[PDB]
């Protein structure tokens, strides 16, 4: 049974990508960048969970910034503020020229970019591996994840053996970074000694997504071919869980930041509508499948039991009840 | 061929019958022999070549074969026989000795099936997929390696060289019964076809035609010197 979003947000333009801000900005809001065909909107979304007085979703475009390119990933700044003192808007998103732009604004006059080059492949995933903000780690088609500074400059580069999809930070420990490759060996690699602290692997190829557990490090969660996966450390490299998550494929894996237990996995969008299926780790089938026509791009709200997937011209918000 | 205790000596004769009944011997060529112990050894009427399988001094396999008709130097063509698979494994410090182990073993003609599979069965003291398999040797050798880390604090770096150790144990091993499954046995050539086989205990393996640039590139320097000038180019 499909479900119908909770909260359907009308956009200007197909969304690509959509992201929440999962770190606090000082503000009562809770930040969405969703990034279209050809620009990144910041808006501020309240709930009626969070707030009695607001009813439904109250929606508001902050800043529109042009990109030019379309935005493939979108990866938010520890940086982020929204204080009135001092407002700082950081992110970096990748785009379809193998370009890094990193978008720093005060959320009044002030805007600036720089595009970051280096990469000679699609640039599939990028984030910021820095606790300050300073870093950030994309990884592409060419088979090698770089490190970037702030300023531009390549710092590291891990040559990977397959096309790396997803790049994801250690939520906790410091210095570890989680390179997922497309033959499903996802990797750990150390930002100090610059080496493969470890390699885990996958049963199914190909491995499309990854991401660490907020909630616990050491449950990490991903989706290869059409199967999702689970595997737990410090124990061992094999998948702990592995269950049918879509018919035709599965695409991007995310983790839920309010719990440890429940996560969402899309459908790839193709012949069905693409579907997305919040799983719970208890539950064998999903507790929640909504249907949505065309969409990309998964982000879990940071304290609600919420999720967003990027629809045509719409944004569809999905309620998990815990 | 006449197996003598300094060197041996190929001898190819043609039956000869007169009017008599009276059988004799006509020597048509003899072709002497390195200190090479002889295994099999065939020879066809179609090229008229002397195919035969030694074993050097250090038991590796040892292949050649020679036109008993057009021999005007006594030389043994080489046959360029695959070595066993190397006995260390050099590993750079970012890749893991995990899959560096794994991929030198399930690369495709390195190991046969039942060497690995003697492997396993001897580490632990049915007819499992390839891919059952890659778990199952993952399986026993990740057992090994957390029987073998006694403290909980051990470091990254030990805990590396442990990795290294229990996956060479294994390799090695694997090492072992491929050698023993790469016995050469005999040679089966085929006499209208020309299809030429080397027999061993493990599996069975066909000799192609090399190509010029891979026989001038791989035949040992002493017998470079000797390469017939008007076949690599007029």
């Amino acid at each position: 049974s499909a479900s119908n979003a909770t909260y359907t947000v009308d956009c200007e333009d197909y969304v690509h990508v959509v992201e929440f801000n999962p770190f606090d900005s000082g503000e009562a809001g809770s930040l969405l960048a969703y990034g279209g065909i050809s620009y990144v909107v910041i808006a501020s979304c309240r709930f009626q969970e969070e707030d009695s007085t607001v009813e439904g979703i109250e929606f508001k475009t902050l800043k529109t910034f042009h990109h030019g390119e379309r935005v493939v990933a979108i990866a938010w700044s520890p940086e982020t503020r929204c204080d009135a003192l001092l407002p700082l808007l950081r992110f970096a998103t990748a785009a379809g020229d193998k370009k890094i732009r990193i978008f720093t604004s005060d959320f009044q006059d002030k805007n600036e970019y720089k595009v970051i080059e280096g990469h000679s492949g699609y640039i599939n995933d990028l984030v910021f591996c820095s606790p300050e903000g300073t870093d950030i780690a994309s990884v592409g088609d060419d088979h090698t994840c770089r490190i970037w500074d702030l300023d531009g400059k390549q710092i590291a580069m891990f040559i990977l053996r397959s096309p790396g999809m997803s790049v994801a930070w250690h939520p906790e420990g410091a210095f570890k970074l989680m390179v997922a490759e497309k033959t499903g060996t996802i990797r750990f690699y150390d930002l100090t000694t610059h080496q493969a602290i470890l390699s885990l692997e996958s049963v199914q190829v190909p491995l499309m997504s990854a991401d660490w557990c907020v909630r616990n490090t050491l449950r990490i969660g991903a989706v290869a071919g059409n199967d999702w996966i689970i595997w737990e450390m410090p124990r061992s490299s094999y998948p702990q869980d592995n269950k049918p998550a879509h018919a035709d494929r599965a695409r991007m894996f995310r983790w839920s930041k309010c719990n440890e237990n429940v996560f969402a996995t899309t459908g790839y969008p193709g012949k069905m509508k693409s579907q997305i299926a919040i799983h719970h780790l208890a539950h064998p089938q999903p507790i929640l499948i909504g249907t949505a026509p065309v969409g990309s791009g998964l982000s879990w709200h940071r304290r609600l039991p919420l999720c967003v997937v990027g629809g045509y011209r719409k944004l569809f918000f999905w309620l998990t009840e815990m | 061929y006449l197996h003598t205790p300094k060197q041996g000596q190929f001898c190819v004769f043609q039956l000869m019958c007169a009017e008599s009944n009276r059988y004799s011997l006509d020597h048509i060529s003899s072709i002497f022999t390195n200190q090479e112990t002889l295994i099999d050894f065939t020879f066809t009427l179609t090229s008229m070549d002397i195919w035969a399988l030694w074993l050097d001094d250090d038991n590796q396999t040892v292949v050649k074969h020679i036109n008993f008709e057009e021999n005007q130097a006594g030389q043994w063509n080489p046959v360029f026989v695959n070595p066993l698979p190397e006995d260390d494994l050099a590993i750079s410090d970012e890749q893991e000795p995990q899959e560096a182990y794994l991929e030198c073993l399930f690369a495709p003609g390195r190991f046969t099936i039942a060497a690995v599979q003697k492997a396993i069965q001897i580490l632990r003291k049915l007819d499992l997929s390839w891919e059952e398999l890659r778990k199952d040797v993952t399986l026993t050798v990740e057992n090994e390696i957390q029987n073998a880390v006694i403290d909980y604090d051990v470091s990254q770096e030990e805990f590396r060289q442990i990795n290294i150790e229990n996956w060479c144990k294994f390799y090695t091993c694997c090492l072992q019964y491929q050698e023993t499954l790469s016995r050469p046995l005999a040679l089966l050539v085929h006499p209208d076809t020309n299809m030429v086989c080397l027999l061993r205990k493990g599996f069975l393996s066909f000799l192609a035609p090399c190509s010029l640039v891979e026989h001038l590139y791989l035949v040992p320097a002493e017998h470079l010197l000797t390469v017939d000038e008007s076949v690599i180019s007029d």
